[PDB]
């Protein structure tokens, strides 16, 4: 029985539906379930104001605002901003009863529902960790995550020392893994094998001791990414056999240390820790408790045999033969292994839900592809057409958008047409027809259009299930075109800067060159254009290797007149900046000459002279950027309660008068010590 | 007004982002004149 010493159990546990039945629910100590409730309760009660947006409510959700939302359902739209501010208080008070163990499955409810409907509000806030707070407290929702270190345990003692079943532990592991391992095959894609996702990171100061035996270009490839990818198909296999559980305990304590201080991923690292020792033994709290000096041993709660309870059935060889398996038993074991699989079959459904499908596959949050894609928009235009009298007018890019994420998937820049459709007609345009020009560049590549340019969003087809015909392919065919680019980049001066654009046959681009921009130039690398000067009506060709000097404070139009994709690039420098900085310098020279014989000056000597002051603290103790860390967060907390407190008042009893408000507001916004 | 730009600003082509990263709210077309209006002279 190697086996069953190997993986818990014995393959005749699970010939028979009775057999897996019994097998998953088996007692055991609840003492490790317990101790990650409470860190998890502890870590969502401090999350709430910092993350999920409590602290900016009366900014997101103000009564009078024209906006554009973006929920998953159109008929799902937000309360008023008291009843706003009434669900964060209800879902806070889940949160800490939660954390307490006090009232354990109402305060779980209580916690799960608001949470929800607030990740359901609003697309555009979706992420990973988000998505796995939500599972979490679904889990944690059908547990007896209260039978150990709680306050239910010291109001009634029947539910104090009570064993859980097995699949309790099973679940919670299985989703653990499932995350790691699949993060770990989404990074097995070229992008990330090559080394393009995460090409900065390695120049930190945390990656200095790497660098004693490696160069930096290795320092980038062989540890942020090889050594990641590794980790991630690892973690769970280390995780989980007694042997190796140390060595993968300590990567994990590592990698998760050092990604709380790489990125800004709010309270993802720490939940990792705390959740990394439910791998260990079900009673390793009860062991550590023991392992303290005996002087602290007589205050915590006298460590005994743990009592029976019903929600696992027992079966021995003399105390009884066994029971016959109740609804409960069956009903968990059912919930593991079809949550389980569903799990699994998510991240990878996305040949179902094609209207979600841009260059990258699905919405962005539920699929474990962390980091994987990194995207920077170069140009964003939109132009309407008044439908009454056919004149052209262009908008400001997100006017009534709280946030850039639409300019990636074609289901919000339908529900963002529509919205401004809606709301044009109060600012003097009637019928409106909007169109889109986004140009995007993901992990390098040449710029390119991801939508068409040409269709009227407002009238144009789409659906959950089908393929979006406006979307632009992406041309995956220049990738090995990269490492040119990158010697183009560094074969340059320190005051010339270059821009990559790739365009489809059939289309133009309309650029206006700023007066700023005297010495500007395009040069043609694939394919062949046609350059017209709108002011002079002068059409010229350009071919493979040939450049061309453009005039400054004009138009000119660029067509791509080859039967398949040309990539070209403009070459510029900013004349202003040059002839700025080139009389500064003569001006700091000549003061330094008047010593040993302007108000620019002044801004650019103050600028430089409070970066001296933050060099001053780097030199300054890290005690002080401690205390400027607390004050902030304390401010961010003594804000958040006022405003949940004046809005409840508003609630209960009513709005007393403008002044009032404006004098509470006043004291709301006090900066406590600074 | 606040909601249009030119098409000369509008064509200047010359003028990077991680979606699992996490202000300027205030900075919202006409949030101002709703704000006063909810919470008085504040
Ligand atoms: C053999 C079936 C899969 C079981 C795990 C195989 C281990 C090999 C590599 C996987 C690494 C970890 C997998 C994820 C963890 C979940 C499983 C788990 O926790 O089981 C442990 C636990 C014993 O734990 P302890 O007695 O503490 O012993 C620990 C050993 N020191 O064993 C069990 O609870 C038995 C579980 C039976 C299987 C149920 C879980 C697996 C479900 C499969 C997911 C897919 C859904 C349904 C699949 C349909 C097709 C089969
Ligand atoms: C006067 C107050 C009245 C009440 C007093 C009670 C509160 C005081 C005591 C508790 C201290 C914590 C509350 C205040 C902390 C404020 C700081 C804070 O939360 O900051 C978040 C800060 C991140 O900062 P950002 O702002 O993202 O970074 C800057 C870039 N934006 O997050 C943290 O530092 C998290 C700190 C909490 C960690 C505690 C949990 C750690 C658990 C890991 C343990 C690992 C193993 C556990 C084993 C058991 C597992 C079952
Ligand atoms: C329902 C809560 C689930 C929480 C999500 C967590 C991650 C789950 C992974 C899936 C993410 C997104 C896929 C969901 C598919 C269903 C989407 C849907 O019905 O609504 C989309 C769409 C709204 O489009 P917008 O872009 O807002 O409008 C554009 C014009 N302004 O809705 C409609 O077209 C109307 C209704 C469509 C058909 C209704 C559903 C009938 C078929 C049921 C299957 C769909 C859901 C299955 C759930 C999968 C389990 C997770
Ligand atoms: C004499 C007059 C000026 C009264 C002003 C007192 C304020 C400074 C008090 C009133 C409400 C208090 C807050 C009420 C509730 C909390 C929640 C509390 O939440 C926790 O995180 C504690 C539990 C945990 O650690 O998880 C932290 C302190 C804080 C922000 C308190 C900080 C101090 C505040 C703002
Ligand atoms: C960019 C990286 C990961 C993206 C990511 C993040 C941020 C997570 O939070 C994840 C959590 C769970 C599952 C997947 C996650 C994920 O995919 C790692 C790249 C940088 C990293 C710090 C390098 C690690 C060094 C390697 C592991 C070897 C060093 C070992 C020494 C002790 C010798
Ligand atoms: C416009 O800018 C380009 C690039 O900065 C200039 O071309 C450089 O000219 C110098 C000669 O002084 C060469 O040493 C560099 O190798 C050239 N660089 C490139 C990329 O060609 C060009 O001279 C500038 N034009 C004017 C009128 O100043
Ligand atoms: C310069 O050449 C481009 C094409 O390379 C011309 O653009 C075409 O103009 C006609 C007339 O309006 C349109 O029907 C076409 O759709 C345009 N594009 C193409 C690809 O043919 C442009 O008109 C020329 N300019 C001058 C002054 O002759
Ligand atoms: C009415 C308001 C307040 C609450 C709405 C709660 C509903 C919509 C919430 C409660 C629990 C949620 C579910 C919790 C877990 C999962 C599993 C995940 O893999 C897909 C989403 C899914 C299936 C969620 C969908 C939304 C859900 C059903
Ligand atoms: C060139 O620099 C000036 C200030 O030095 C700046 O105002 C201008 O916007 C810059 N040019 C461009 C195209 O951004």
């Amino acid at each position: 029985s190697r086996i069953g010493k190997l993986l818990g159990f014995e393959w005749t546990d699970l010939s028979s539906w009775r057999r897996l039945v019994t097998l998953l629910n088996r007692p055991t100590d609840p003492a490790s379930l317990a101790v990650f409730r409470f860190l998890f309760g502890f870590l969502m009660v401090l999350d709430i104001p910092q993350e999920r947006g409590l602290s900016s409510l009366d900014r997101k959700y103000l009564d009078g605002l024209d906006v554009c939302r973006f929920p998953l359902l159109d008929a799902l739209r937000p309360l008023p901003l008291d009843w706003m501010y009434l669900v964060y208080t209800i879902m806070f008070l889940g949160a800490l009863g939660m954390m307490l163990g006090l009232c354990y499955r109402i305060s779980c409810v209580l916690f799960l529902l608001p949470y929800w409907y607030v990740f359901l509000l609003d697309k555009t806030s979706w992420n990973n960790h988000s998505y796995l707070y939500g599972l979490l407290a679904f889990q944690l929702t059908f547990m007896d995550a209260n039978h150990y270190w709680s306050v239910d345990g010291l109001l009634n003692a029947h539910r104090r020392n009570a064993h859980v079943p097995l699949w309790n532990y099973a679940v919670l592991r299985g989703q653990i893994f499932i995350v790691y391992f699949i993060a770990g095959v989404k990074k097995l894609d070229a992008d990330w094998v090559e080394g393009y996702s995460m090409e900065y990171l390695s120049r930190h100061w945390l990656f200095s001791p790497f660098k004693l035996l490696l160069s930096e270009e290795l320092t980038s490839l062989l540890v942020v990414h090889w050594g990641g990818l590794l980790l991630d198909l690892s973690a769970g296999f280390l995780l989980f056999f007694d042997v190796s559980r140390s060595i993968g305990l300590f990567f994990v304590s590592y990698f998760h240390c050092m990604n709380s201080q790489l990125f800004s991923i709010g309270m993802f690292s720490y939940v990792m820790l705390a959740s990394s020792p439910l791998f260990c033994s079900p009673e390793w709290p009860r062991k550590l408790v023991s392992y303290c000096p005996r002087r602290l041993q007589q205050l915590l709660p006298l460590k005994a045999a743990p009592q029976p309870s019903v929600s696992c059935v027992y079966k021995r060889s003399r105390g009884k033969s066994g029971q016959k398996p109740g609804l409960r038993h069956q009903l968990g074991a059912a919930f593991t292994l079809l949550y389980l699989l569903e799990q699994l079959f998510l991240p990878y459904s996305h040949f179902l839900t094609q209207g979600y499908n841009n260059w990258t596959n699905g919405l962005y949050g539920y699929s474990w592809d962390m980091m994987v894609h990194s995207r920077s928009h170069q140009h964003v235009k939109i132009t309407y057409r008044d439908g009454r009298t056919g004149e052209l007018g262009y908008l400001n890019p997100g006017v009534f958008t709280q946030s850039r994420r639409w300019k990636d998937h074609a289901d919000m820049l339908k529900q963002y047409a529509t919205c401004l459709s809606r709301l044009l007609p109060k600012y003097n345009v009637t019928e409106p027809q909007i169109y889109f020009d986004i140009w995007v560049s993901i992990n390098d590549r040449f710029q390119q259009r991801i939508f068409d340019p040409r269709v009227d969003i407002v009238q144009a087809a789409w659906s959950p299930f089908q393929r979006t015909s406006w979307v632009q392919p992406l041309l995956m065919d220049l990738s090995p075109w990269r490492a040119k680019l990158q010697e183009i980049k560094s074969s340059l001066d320190n005051h010339t800067e270059v821009v990559f654009i790739a365009d489809f046959p059939g289309l133009h681009l309309e650029n206006f060159v700023s007066e700023d921009l005297g010495n500007t130039s395009i040069q043609l690398l694939q394919g062949e254009v046609t350059v017209e000067l709108v002011a002079e009506q002068k059409n010229q060709t350009l071919r493979e290797g040939e450049k061309m000097q453009l005039p400054a404070g004009e138009y000119h139009k660029v067509y791509t007149t080859s039967p398949s994709p040309s990539c070209y690039m403009y070459v510029y420098v900013n004349t202003t900046e040059l002839a700025l900085e080139q009389d500064l310098a003569y001006l700091q020279e000549l003061k330094e000459k008047v010593e040993n014989g302007t108000p620019l000056v002044q801004t650019f000597l103050r600028r430089q002279q409070r970066l001296q002051e933050i060099e001053r603290r780097r030199n300054t103790p890290f005690h002080e950027r401690f205390f400027r860390f607390l004050l902030r967060k304390l401010y961010v907390f003594r804000r958040s309660f006022l405003m949940t407190c004046i809005s409840l008042r508003n609630l209960i009893l009513g709005r007393p008068s403008l002044e009032q408000l404006a004098q509470e507001v006043t004291y709301a916004n006090l900066r406590p010590f600074e | 007004g606040a909601a249009f730009v030119s098409k000369q600003e509008g064509s200047e082509v010359v003028k990077p982002d991680p979606l699992e990263p996490r202000d300027e709210l205030a900075d919202h077309i006409g949030f101002q004149e709703a704000y006063r209006r909810f919470y008085g002279p504040v």
